[PDB]
DNA sequence: GCCTGTCTTA
């Protein structure tokens, strides 16, 4: 009952290039990938669900929460008006998976998942929130859709395994699901949002360059230099369409340009994207970046670099030793050799600014630091 | 035929099954890298030089007017009198290309080649995107024409379903005449070619192309047939005729090299799914005859004898570049050069 | 004014 392939359902209109059979369970993740000795060598084992079928199984699983959520919003159990499902899509490598008795042969894995984020119902010109995932980053609600033993950096296999999933996902973007819940047929409209991709996988599936590139942002076309001089005024200009377009520009070279000029033109989109993603940022990295900058500012303000341009390695090392000792003394803050989250959390406080001001000569710089913090 | 081990430089990972080698004025080049091209070599084309059994892959650059073709696995390639024709193949995203690319030497300054890669548009009876198919050039009545045959492709957009999204089928065995001068293609159905064929060998002499071995998916047979396809080009009305000739080898994915004019060697490939073709063949060509003779098998090492898969390409100078996978501790691939 | 695995630990 709890596995994909148990309940019946219908898509209106029927999904493009997706079977209408509802009794499909676990399917081979290669999706009929050729395996003869002549073909490309297939070195991976993978299994997956059919994306629509998995969406049905997940919905039936949360049926009781949907009915209870409609009740808690003063709506009717038997109401069937169109529900909307915001599905968060994810994909990550799982590093090493090997079991070993030394001569450790690594074995990497890729997990392709989805997370029902919220379900709403149109009751008026209003969208009533009948379900919202309480712990959206938990492993409890991250429904596995495809498991594969392959390297996330192995583009040929990544695209061969994932392309059928993406195709079913696309097909569902243009249809409505009818499914029987508590005796009443209901209809569901889906909104897939690929936010579960860390930067490396974003860049890989959206055609961008590797993280060391000058084009540092996956939301805009800024270079590292541009982003350092222009600090605040950028806008979210990249998109899956633009990126498809830029790959085509890169491929056809329509204005017969040199590689540097062509690369400048296409803003680093030098391979064909194959997954539409929605790159974001986590609350953690905002704090981390700010704290790294404030830490460096603390060390330099202890050394009065505003007043002295040059300083040897020894002078800066003694500045950092002073700051670390003083934070350990007055703020009870252990020194760390590596950036991390809770050092940031504990260091980004006005109390720490008073502490570090105890080590700064001029108080105009006290004012500056207090206002920056 | 002397077998020799080869060591590889830092970018050995680029070499994968389905790669291609092209020879320009004795210099060998490598195309079809694994993964999309990186900042180290944006073209995906490399100078492929073996000095004292050590292989170095050094990036090659494109002219200002070039296409930057995507890396292609198992494309159809052939040599044109000097330029190289690449048609079809699989891209790093597993899409099949219908395009045609032409590689030529744009500038050779101080032994540092610049390439021109130009995309040729094709109209008429364009062949569906393919891999594992053959293309060669024939010359008839002072005229040059391309002949393309075989291969595999995904299911048509009507029948393709996500559960078997990657399933492949042999293409219909239609011979395609392709005029590069005009960019047009014409399809010719022949009664002698009833079944589809992939990973076969093709030898082009004058107005003829011979088709050897290959593998047919529907029957799952590696047929021991030899097909001669003759093309006459009287004015603007071409004509194509096929003849079956007994004595054909049964081999898929074999490699072909030219040892002398009108004599070629066929090494490697598969006789059965689990068996490898360890023997070698010598083909001698006459203006109207072809002869296939067994030759002395080379001194294979135990690693080659016991490998299930091997892959390779023709370097041009009667020498093949071969590769087999190995496990244990160590390398992903082990490469050899077989000379003739 | 480099790229890019490997390695070291935190
Ligand atoms: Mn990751
Ligand atoms: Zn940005």
């Amino acid at each position: 009952v709890l596995l994909p392939g148990y309940h019946p359902f219908e898509w209106q209109p029927p999904l493009k290039n997706v079977s209408s059979r509802t009794d499909v369970g676990i399917i081979d993740g290669l999706s009929g990938l050729a395996s003869s000795v002549d073909e490309y060598p297939v070195d991976t084992i993978a299994k997956r669900f059919r994306y629509d079928s998995a969406l049905v199984s997940a919905l039936m699983d949360m049926e009781e929460d949907i009915l209870e959520g409609m009740r808690s919003q003063d709506l009717d159990d038997y109401l069937n008006g169109p529900f909307t499902v915001v599905v968060k899509e994810s994909c990550d490598g799982m590093g090493d998976v090997s079991e070993k008795h030394g001569p450790a042969v690594p074995e990497k894995a890729v997990r392709f998942s989805f997370t029902v984020m919220r379900i709403t119902i149109e009751h008026g010109s209003q969208n009533v929130k009948v379900f919202e995932e309480p712990k959206p980053n938990s492993e409890l609600c991250c429904k596995p859709l495809c498991l594969m033993l392959a390297d996330e950096s192995d583009h040929e296999t990544l695209t061969a395994i994932l392309s059928p999933l993406i195709a079913e996902r696309e097909a569902m973007k243009s249809s409505e699901l009818t499914l029987e819940m508590g005796g009443i047929p209901r209809t569901f409209k889906f909104i897939f949002r690929g936010t579960g991709y860390d930067e490396k996988l974003v860049r890989e599936v959206e055609g961008l360059e590797a993280s060391g590139s000058v084009y540092i942002c996956t939301l805009c076309d800024t270079t590292r230099l541009e982003a350092s001089q222009n600090l605040v005024f950028h806008s979210i200009t990249r998109s899956h369409a633009e990126n498809l377009q830029r790959y085509e520009v890169w491929r056809s070279n329509p204005y017969h340009e040199s590689v540097e000029e062509l690369r400048d033109r296409v803003k680093g989109v030098s391979a064909k994207p194959f997954i539409e993603t929605v790159p974001s940022i986590d609350a953690l990295h905002c704090d981390i970046g700010n704290a790294a900058e404030f830490y460096k500012i603390f060390q330099l303000e202890i050394g009065e670099v505003y007043k002295h341009p040059n300083a040897s390695k020894e002078e800066r090392k003694r500045w950092q030793a002073t700051l670390d000792k003083h934070l350990r003394k007055r703020m009870n803050l252990k020194p760390i050799m590596r950036m991390n989250g809770n050092f940031a959390r504990k260091l980004m406080t006005q109390e720490t600014v008073d502490a570090v001001c105890e080590l700064i000569p001029s108080e105009e710089r006290h004012e500056a630091l207090r206002e920056l913090m | 035929m002397s077998l020799q081990m080869v060591t590889v430089g830092h970018n050995i990972a680029l070499i994968q099954p389905g790669f291609s080698l092209m020879n320009f004025d004795g210099q060998v080049f490598f195309f079809g890298q694994k993964g999309w091209p990186k900042r180290s070599c944006p073209t995906g084309v490399f100078h492929f030089d073996i000095k004292q059994n050590h292989l170095k892959l050094k990036p090659a650059i494109f002219s200002k007017d070039s296409c930057y073709l995507p890396p292609l696995r198992y494309p159809a390639t052939c040599s044109y009198k000097h330029q190289y024709i690449i048609h079809g193949g699989k891209t790093p995203n597993n899409e099949l290309s219908d395009k045609i690319y032409i590689m030529s030497v744009a500038c050779k300054n101080n032994k540092k080649v610049t390439f021109r890669c130009t995309e040729k548009d094709l109209v008429g009876d364009v062949p569906e995107p393919r891999y594992g198919h053959s293309i060669d050039v024939v010359y008839s009545r002072g005229k040059s024409m391309g002949v393309l045959f075989g291969g595999r492709s995904y299911m048509p957009s009507t029948q393709r379903t996500t559960e078997k999204w990657n399933s492949v089928a042999d293409c219909l065995p239609h011979v395609f005449l392709i005029d590069f001068e005009f960019g047009c293609a014409t399809s010719y159905i022949l009664p002698e070619l009833q079944d589809g064929l992939s990973f076969h060998v093709s030898i082009a002499r004058n107005d003829t192309v011979y088709i050897l071995g290959g593998h047919s998916l529907a029957s799952n047979i590696r047929p021991a047939n030899l097909y001669r396809i003759r093309v006459d080009l009287p004015l603007g009305t071409p004509a194509v005729n096929c003849t079956v000739l007994p004595g054909g080898i049964s081999v898929s994915s074999a490699i072909l090299t030219q040892t002398n004019n009108d004599e070629f060697v066929i090494v490697g490939g598969y006789q059965l799914e689990n068996q490898k073709r360890m023997v070698c063949s010598l083909v001698s060509l006459g203006d109207n005859t072809i002869e296939i003779s067994e030759m002395e098998t080379p001194d294979w090492t135990s690693d080659i004898k016991h490998s299930k898969i091997w892959f390779g390409s023709n370097m041009g100078n009667g020498t093949i570049f071969l590769g087999i996978p190995g496990d244990n501790k160590s390398e992903a691939f082990y490469f050899y050069t077989l000379r003739c």
